[PDB]
Parts: C-alpha cells; structure tokens; sequence
RNA sequence: CUGGUGACUAUAGCAAGGAGGUCACACCUGUUCCCAUGCCGAACACAGAAGUUAAGCUCCUUAGCGUCGAUGGUAGUCGAACUUACGUUCCGCUAGAGUAGAACGUUGCCAGG
RNA sequence: CUGGGGCGGUCGCCUCCUAAAAGGUAACGGAGGCGCUCAAAGGUUCCCUCAGAAUGGUUGGAAAUCAUUCAUAGAGUGUAA
RNA sequence: UUAUUGGAGGUAGAGCACUGUUUGGACGAGGGGCCCCGGGUUACCGAAUUCAGACAAACUCCGAAUGCCAAUUAAUU
C-alpha cells in the first residue's frame, strides 16, 4: 500500500448491543469508547443496533405472525 | 472463476521482443538469464551458429549454496565470467530474458561486469 | 482473520466433503471484491464524484480509483476520458475485514432487508451485490452524506461453477433470499 | 501549429534554429536546449 | 422489380459478356429449371416478364425459384446530347447470362405443366434457351 | 457391376477431345491398393452399370489385366452437351 | 529423459480424453528489506518453503475443426492457323475448387538425469 | 482546355480504380482528399493489448462505470485512400 | 535471340475467408394479438445462427499463361 494515500485504518471491536456479540475487524471508524479483548489488546468499540445475531432474517423469528385468511377472519370476528 | 497467468509465458513475449534487436555474434555473444522461483540460470549464447559457448546456474553444484537468491546470482554472475574469460570471451550484450532489470537479474549482470564481462 | 480461520478450517472442510475434491488446492476461494460506483451525475457536478470518492474511502479503508468514459455518449452529455465513477479492489486481510463486516453489519442494517438474491451469479461462480445506499455500511453517517447513493460489489471467486461459489458464501454465512 | 518561430541562443543571440508553434497553445516565447554551433555546446535558445 | 438496396458504385464498367457461365449451371432448388444456351444481359424487367408468365401457367400450385438477380447497374446518358463531360445516370439493373446458366427453377408441377411453363417464360427473354431437369 | 477400360499414355487437348468424340470418357483410379492409373470407359456402358449398381454402388473395373472393384467418387459433367466429361473411380478396401 | 536457448510456411495449431511431481518447473507462504500499485504485494520486486499436483506445464491417444495436399480432369492463357463467330482448331503452359492422401511436428547447441 | 465556339465545368498537389500480375500509360472516365496539425500527437527507456458479444450488478435506460468468459483483430493508427 | 536458373508483382480464371450485393430453405434472444407476482404458443421473429445457391473495375482464402528484372550461365547472332 502506498505511504499517505490511505485513510487512517484500526481494528475496532464491533459490538451488538441487542444481543452483547463482540467482534473485531478493520475499520476507519474511530470511537472515544475502547474495550479489551479475549487478546491482551484494547480497541475502540462501535456499537450496533442491529447484526446478523440480530436481525430477524438471520435469525428466522417471526415478529409477527401472518395474516389471517378471508375464511379465517370472517369466523374469529363474529365468532362463527 | 478467474484465470491465473503464467509468468513465464508472459516474460517469454517480452523476451521475444528484446529479441528482435539482441543477438549473440561470435565476437559478441549474447549473455542469456532465466530466472525461476528458486533458480536463476546463465547461457553465453552465439546466435548466428546457434551455439552456447558457456553456462552457470544456481542448481550447479558448485555455485549451489546456502544464500539469498540475489546473493546466489551474485555467485552465477562471476562464475559465467570465469567461464566466458577461459573461451577468450570479453565482450557481451546483455539478455535480460524478458525480466526486468532489477534484483537477481541485475545483480548476475553486475557480478559479470566486475569479474570482467564488459556490456 | 476470524472469517479467513472460518474458510482455513470450517469452510475448506465442508466444501472439500461436498464436491470430493482431491485437493486442497481445488477448493474456492475469494480471489477479490471490487466496489464500483457509477457517477453520471459527475458529468454535470464534479463535486458529486469527490463526495463517492470520501464515501467509498471511508468504506473500503482505501483510496478509490477514479474511473474515466471509454467512449462519448451524447445521450449520457458524456464525453471520452471525462471521470464518472470510482473503484476500488480489496484485497488479502483487507477483504476478509470487508465481508465480515458485510455480512455481520452492514446488510443487517439494509432497509426492509429479506436477504440477498440467489441468482446475482454471472455463471462462472462471480457474485454482484448491489447497494441501494451507502448509509447501510456502518462507517458512513447520515449527516456527512449530502447524497444517499448506491454501489455495486462484486465478489470474484476461484469456483468454477456458480453453486460452488453460493456453497463458499453460505459458508461464510452470507444470507440468501431462497 | 499556427505560426512560425525563431529561437536564438540565450548565450550569444545567434538565430540558429526556426521552429514552429500554436501561439494559443503556447503564447508564451518558447525556449529548448539546442546545440550552439559557435559554443560548440548545447545552450538554452529562446524565441524572438 | 429484383434490384439491389444499395451499391458502393452506381455507375460500373459493363460486365464481360464472352465465356461460359461461372456457376448455377445445375438444377438445385426444384426439379426442373430453364437453361440459356446463349449470351446475353438480362434485365429486371425482363425477369419479372418471365415469372408472370410461368407462375400464371403454373396457377401458383408450384414453387417458382429465381436463379438470376440483377446486381450490376448500367447508365444511359441523356438524349440528344454530344459524347463526353461524364457517364450518364442509371437507367438499369442486368445480369449477365452466359451459355449453362439456369433462369429459373419450377418445382410442385408435372413436367408437362412445367414444360409449358417455361415454354412461356422463355419467349419473354432475349436468351435461347432449353428445359433442363434435376441430373443424378 | 463391371465395366471394361483401357488404360491412357500422356494425352495433348486434342486426343481428349477426340475420345470425348468417340464416345469414350477419360478418368483416372485411386484409392487403397492401387496406384493412380489413367483410363478411359465408354460412356454408354458406364452409364448402364452405374443405373445397375446406383450412385454409390461398387463397380468392377477391368484395369488393364486386373479387375479393381471401384467405386465413383466424383464425376465432371457438361450440362450443355449432357455429357460426363471425366469420372474419378475410388478403390475400395476389402 | 528433462530443462535452457535457437531453426523451420501450423504436416508443428485448436479441441477432447487420459497420465505425471524426491530433483525441476509452478501453484504457494509472507512483505522485513530492494522494488511496486493512476486503488490493490493482483501484477511487479524481494525474502522464503507450510502445503499441493488442483491449474499452468510436460507426456500419451485422437483427424472433429484448422493446416498441408496430389494424380486425373476443367477454366484461363503464350504462340500458330482459321475466322468475325458472345468464335473454331492445334501446340505449349496450366490453375482455383474439389478428391485420394499427409498430419496430434521435425531438429541445432549447452547443462543436468 | 473544350467531341466547333460561347455558356457551364476545370487548371497545383495527394490516394485509389480504369492500368491489360515490373514500371509507365489517356478521355470534360469512376471515387475521394490537401493548401494542415501536434511542444507531444517528437526522441528514448520500461510497461501494456483491442473492437464486439454473452452473463451478473444501483442510481443506469440498447448503450456510462464494475466483474468474469468468449473474442485474431472486425479496434486503434491526428487528417482522404 | 533462345535455353537454363532465381526473383519481384495480384491480372485472366476462380473463390466467397474480408467489404459490399443476393435467392430459397430451415431456425430462433425475446416480448407483443393470444391463451398465466400465479403460464403460454398458427405475425413480427426484425438480433443472431445454420444449410444450400449466386454476384463485384475500385472484394480476395487463392491464382496462372505471358510479360518484366537478373545470372564470373551456354548456343546462335
Ligand atoms: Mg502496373
Ligand atoms: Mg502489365
Ligand atoms: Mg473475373
């Protein structure tokens, strides 16, 4: 890689605050917060909202449950 | 998929190329160096009868050693102008192989420039 | 190197079990990423351009390389050799940081996201993904982009075949729409 | 190119070689090494 | 009227009208054609003289196949002018016919009806010519 | 399936024509198992035989002393005159 | 036999199938240094050797394609005689196309096995 | 100059065809260009290979930039051939 | 001058590998009249591809006869 043509580049710890998931990879990000590693090691920490632990698709859970068919409806709403 | 080169293909086009304006005459034969991941080899060519006159390489015995392989194209550069000054060779042109001119390659083509080869 | 120790172990033995290769050497890899952006807009405002460039800087940790018209194209207003887009080719450990990063952060934080195409394969195992914005990736703040825009990245790999390459991405634990 | 020049050795001012440029490509008097046949050495010419 | 879209050159030397045909001296298409055993050029005009004719005999239940295309343009200068001050403009489209070369090939028809056929196509060129079938 | 020949020395344009004339249609015989020969077969018999056998039906050739079974590879035809104008016979192996 | 480097119009190529790895050649492993990327150690360069014949590569088989290619005949044509015929005749030369066939190279020098 | 003259057109140079496989060869024969341009679009050294098509991909449409494969040149070569 | 040998060159003829011209077959990349994000089928199929057949002063994968240029070349003049 050429000298000076590079933005800065550190491993950051990327942490999913849903679900506590720590990992560590490159980024250009940098965070005033730092944590330690399983390595003897500090990094700056960016916290997610959402990661592949997360996310419903990963995961497969279904947020809401499918809408009710025509036949279905009709009969639950009068009691028929 | 993405295909990978062969490099000495490549060189050899480049080498063709040099070709076209190098050759080897008896009074100034050409100084061939091929160059492997592991070996660099030195042919003092006479192109017009088609004849080597001398070699030296890395895998000869003597010349094999423990060393870097521009420390060992050092080695091979000397040796091939030993050789070249026993056939009453003086006088070279230089034929880089298609390789650029720089490292290993140089370094034989200097050895020979201070052993007495003269380019 | 967790996602290049996943493909060293993990992946290299599924793959290998899978397509009974004989070697090591015949199982994929990832040979590089490219992440294009095209910048028609640069034609009418080179500041436009300069903007991509800093985004797709921040993105990939690398300087971008600026890509100039072929050819001129008066429908486009374009003229040969004029800048409209840029690249940048990641490679190596800078790769594997990018797809981790991908796949971990960056796709999750795609809106409505229901996975990404099964059939975005060229038929010689190479993937392209495509970026509605550039807001998903986590580098990239709202506020900085003046612009939402769009990318394309495109995954080249060794395999052969295109279900050999979704095997390797499934390995690494791309989602997929099925 | 549009128009013809001459270029004079900076040294001894000696016209010794004509040349052509763009003047709108090259409005400023344009200057080169040129051998000097009276220095018998390359020097700087420049046009008139 | 057979001519060609387009050509590179509107006004082009007359063709060589001495030998024998190059090529289609055979029946290839149908099972019988009509052979020239004489030169001459044959112009679009002419062709589609002959073609009334045959298909109209032939009522249309045969397939006719047109061997000849006019391809070579041939200029005609303007009446009543003196000679030189540039070749005139296009008047035509010919093609050269030589001895062997088949006019015309008819298939879909007894040989009678296609004898006649041609018979009539035949008196609408300047050409000699005679009935020829497919040879094995 | 056979047809006798004759075999030919070096010939000037008008023998040719002249055998042409006769009746006669020059041909030459290659293959496997015989050398080129040049010949000549009257065209009326040859014309009986390859009805009798067909197009690609084998023929006996009586090249010369030899009988040679042959085949027709390719023939030249003179659509005007509707005459063959030169016939190559192919020897077959067997 | 292998490799380097030359000669030759592809009969030498392409494609398809198969085989091969102490050495050698690669792929490969890294980027500390020389050196490098209009971004990228991809390449180039260099330092190496954990792994691998997967590929390249080398070898073998083949005639599908490409290439080569007769003999015979034909077109054309020099000359001559005859003619004015979109000609004829004789003599010498003699294609293109196509056909049989050839062909999955042949070799020089140097260093290893 | 001129298939009489006038009128119209033309006049130097470059490329092709006519031109009959050396060269040369005419008509008011058939076609086109030139009266420049470039300070690199010159020199040298090193490095590199196209057009096009198919497929995948967002702004992006037949066609912009990206990727792979095929592609022997159908590209490019300041400007006619 | 002829014989012998070597060479330059692209005409006649021929051919369609290129650039154009062109006939008859099939055949479709991809949707419209047509029958379902849930499939079909009686234009265009224009892209393209393929088989067969033709054309060219300014087309050429080819390619003569002659003519031309030469030879420490022989015969005759
Ligand atoms: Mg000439
Ligand atoms: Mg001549
Ligand atoms: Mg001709």
């Amino acid at each position: 890689m050429k000298q000076g043509i590079h933005p800065e580049y550190h491993q950051v710890i990327f942490l999913d605050t849903t679900t506590n998931f720590k990992f560590l990879s490159g980024s250009t990000k940098t965070s005033s917060e730092m944590m330690e590693w399983e390595d003897g090691k500090e990094y700056p920490v960016i916290r997610l909202d959402i990661s592949s632990d997360s996310h419903p698709f990963y995961t497969g859970r279904q947020k809401f449950a499918a809408a009710d068919g025509r036949v279905e409806r009709f009969n639950k709403k009068f009691g028929l | 998929m993405i295909s990978k080169i062969d490099k000495n293909k490549v060189r050899l086009k480049r080498h063709a190329r040099v070709r076209t304006n190098l050759s080897g005459t008896a009074e100034k034969p050409r100084l061939n160096v091929y160059r492997s991941n592991k070996h660099i080899y030195a042919q003092i060519i006479d192109d017009n009868k088609g004849v080597t006159l001398a070699q030296a390489s890395s895998k000869d015995s003597d010349i094999a050693t423990t060393a870097t392989k521009v420390e060992l194209a050092t080695k091979v550069g000397e040796a091939i102008a030993k050789k070249a000054a026993d056939k009453g060779i003086k006088e070279i042109v230089f034929d880089r192989g298609g390789y650029l001119y720089h490292g290993r390659v140089k370094a034989l083509a200097e050895a020979a420039r201070e052993s007495g080869l003269e380019f | 190197n967790r996602l290049k120790e996943k493909f060293n172990t993990e992946v290299t033995e599924n793959l290998m079990k899978k397509f009974n290769y004989s070697s090591v050497m015949e199982v994929p890899k990832i040979d590089k990423i490219v992440v294009n952006m095209g910048v028609g807009d640069a034609v009418q405002n080179s500041k436009v351009l300069d903007n991509a460039v800093e985004e797709l800087e921040l993105i990939t940790g690398q300087k971008p390389l600026v890509t100039k018209a072929k050819k001129s194209i008066a429908t486009f207003r374009l003229r040969e050799g004029m800048p409209i887009g840029a690249k940048v080719t990641l490679r190596g450990e800078r790769m594997y940081e990018f797809l981790d990063k991908l796949i971990s952060v960056s796709l999750p934080r795609v809106r409505d996201f229901q996975g990404v195409s099964k059939k975005a394969f060229d038929g010689r195992g190479n993937y392209t993904l495509g970026v509605k914005e550039q807001l998903i990736f986590p580098e990239i703040d709202y506020d900085k982009v003046s612009k939402v825009r769009g990318m394309d990245i495109v995954i080249v790999t060794t395999a052969n075949t295109d279900e050999e390459a979704r095997e390797l991405l499934a390995n690494f634990g791309m989602p997929f729409r099925k | 190119m549009r128009v013809n020049v001459t270029l004079a050795c900076t040294e001894c001012g000696d016209r010794n070689y004509i040349t052509t440029k763009n003047k709108r490509n090259n409005p400023e008097r344009i200057e080169m090494k040129k051998y000097c046949p009276r220095l018998n050495k390359y020097t700087l010419h420049r046009e008139t | 009227m057979l001519l060609p879209k387009r050509v590179k050159y509107r006004r082009q030397h007359r063709p060589k009208t001495t030998g024998r045909s190059k090529g289609g001296n055979y029946v290839t298409f149908g099972e019988f054609g009509l052979q020239a055993t004489t030169t001459s050029w044959i112009t679009s005009r002419q062709i589609e003289s002959a073609r009334i004719a045959m298909t109209r005999y032939m009522k249309r239940g045969g397939k006719v196949w047109i061997k000849i295309f006019p391809h070579t343009p041939y200029t005609k200068k303007p009446l009543e002018v003196r000679m030189g001050a540039g070749k005139g403009a296009v008047e035509g489209w010919i093609a050269v016919v030589k001895p062997g070369r088949i006019l015309f090939e008819v298939a879909g028809v007894s040989e009678e009806v296609a004898r006649e056929a041609l018979r009539l196509a035949s008196h609408k060129l300047p050409v000699k010519t005679k009935f020829v079938k497919r040879e094995e | 399936s056979l047809k006798s020949i004759i075999r030919q020395g070096k010939q000037t344009r008008s023998d040719l024509k002249q055998l042409r004339k006769s009746g006669k249609v020059p041909a030459v015989v290659y293959g496997y198992g015989t050398k080129n020969v040049s010949v000549k077969v009257d065209e009326v018999e040859f014309i009986k035989v390859i009805r009798e056998v067909g197009r690609n039906g084998v023929i006996e050739l009586g090249v010369g002393s030899k009988t040679i079974k042959v085949m027709v590879a390719d023939y030249q035809f003179d659509p005007l005159k509707n005459q063959i104008t030169h016939i190559d016979f192919l020897a077959i192996n067997m």
